[PDB]
């Protein structure tokens, strides 16, 4: 009837990651799958109780409802320090359009508890836009928000196979906008694409093109909260750069430059990867590839005139670049990804991290 | 790694 | 995990 699970992984960005869950399909004969799941890594803990009916209608329209909690510690994610403890509830409806496309629309409630904020310009500029004026000389602060959102998504998946695709595309579009009554007033949109184009008949030589776009902004005079910022850098965005390093850096208050990433409300990542046959013994379990990764994160509300003695963090043209080699293998400890990359285009304060890996 | 056991 | 289909992301690294 039901099942339970526990998992352990390891990677350069997350450290040791733990996962645990209990699922009961058709709980009490209701037609709803009931799940209790949790994750934990070096910088974040997440937990949720979900209730899901994949056949809310006999045609496959699905209904999901959940209660969740998230604890994020930003210094553990190599950002300027803050603690963000959140909880809430989401209701979502999934709509199959055809074999390759599904849509989703939902409503969300989240309460955010911000604390341990080390005073910095971008963060304090967001707080001022919210009517909040905390002390710039101490980390003793608290900022709470309650947000109601309309959520939407589109998933396109026409890959030939899920593990080691050789042909087709995967497109994920997400969006959200606050509803009147929220403390915050903003929208945020994400677009991820992956396209595999095989070169030879046997699909052993494949070209992968990947893009990641993110844009959010405040509606009215309020800004998008810094705790919804996009980040770039690491194994999944621009290899050869430490996780979340790309983009704006904190400008602390005593006017104080730094190399602590803060993220931004705009992001663009692009990547060209050449999957080749694995050298040495042979073959369907190992994927060798050579890549060119690029990315930029920026702050569209960075006031360069007021801070002309600092780098212009509203500039999108500071494109970071790296080149390297990756190896993927389904190992007895789970999926394994190893990369060695060299940042051949970095900007001041960017942290390099040539060898990166993930297990699970 | 992930271990999964039904009931 | 939190941003898996058909859920909006609620965690950093899940968007
Ligand atoms: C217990 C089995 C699940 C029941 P429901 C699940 C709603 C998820 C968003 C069925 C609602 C149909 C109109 C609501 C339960 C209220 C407490
Ligand atoms: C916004 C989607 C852009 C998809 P690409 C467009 C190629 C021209 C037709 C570019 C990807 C980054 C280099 C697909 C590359 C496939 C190998």
């Amino acid at each position: 009837t039901g099942s339970f699970n526990f998992g352990i992984g390891y990677g350069t960005e997350s450290g040791v990651s733990f996962q645990a869950g209990v699922q009961q399909d058709n709980w009490l004969g209701t037609g709803y799958a009931v799940g209790i799941n949790g994750t934990k890594n070096d910088y974040q803990t997440y937990a949720e109780l979900s209730v899901t009916n994949p056949y809310f209608t006999v045609d496959g329209v699905s209904l999901g409802g959940r209660l969740f909690y998230n604890d994020f510690q930003a210094d553990d994610a190599d950002l300027s320090d803050y603690t963000n403890k959140s909880y809430g509830t989401d209701v979502t409806l999934g709509f199959p359009i055809n074999e390759y496309n599904s849509l989703r629309a939902g409503l969300g409630y989240v309460h955010n508890s911000l604390s341990n904020m080390q005073p910095q310009v971008a963060m304090w500029r967001y707080l001022y836009s919210m009517g909040e004026h905390p002390s710039t000389s101490d980390q003793d602060n608290s900022f709470k928000t309650d947000d109601f959102t309309f959520n939407y998504g589109w998933t396109y998946n026409k890959l030939d196979r899920g593990y080691f695709p050789t042909d087709g595309s995967r497109v994920n579009l997400t969006g959200k906008v606050t509803i009147p009554g929220s403390d915050n007033e903003y929208y945020k949109v994400t677009l991820d694409t992956a396209t595999y184009v095989p070169i030879d008949d046997d699909h052993k030589w494949v070209v992968l093109g990947r893009t990641r776009w993110g844009y959010g902004d405040g509606l009215g005079g309020k800004e998008m909260p810094f705790y919804e910022n996009f980040y770039a850098g690491g194994s999944s965005t621009v290899r050869g750069f430490q996780s979340n390093t790309i983009g704006p850096k904190a400008v602390y208050f005593p006017l104080c430059k730094s190399d602590d990433a803060v993220g931004g409300n705009a992001m663009a990542v692009a990547s060209l990867e050449f999957i080749t046959p694995t050298p040495f013994i042979s073959a369907n379990s190992v994927r060798t590839s050579f890549f060119w990764d690029m990315g930029t994160v920026w702050d569209t509300n960075w006031d360069s005139s007021q801070y002309s003695g600092y780098p212009d963090y509203s500039d999108p043209s500071n494109i970071r670049m790296s080149a390297g080699i990756a190896l993927q293998w389904m190992s007895p400890l789970g999926p394994l990804v190893f990369s060695y990359a060299q940042p051949f285009k970095k900007y001041d304060g960017d942290k390099a991290e040539q060898f990166q890996f993930n297990i699970g | 790694w992930n271990w999964s056991k039904s009931f | 995990f939190s941003g898996r289909w058909x859920w909006p992301s609620r965690s950093v690294g899940c968007g």
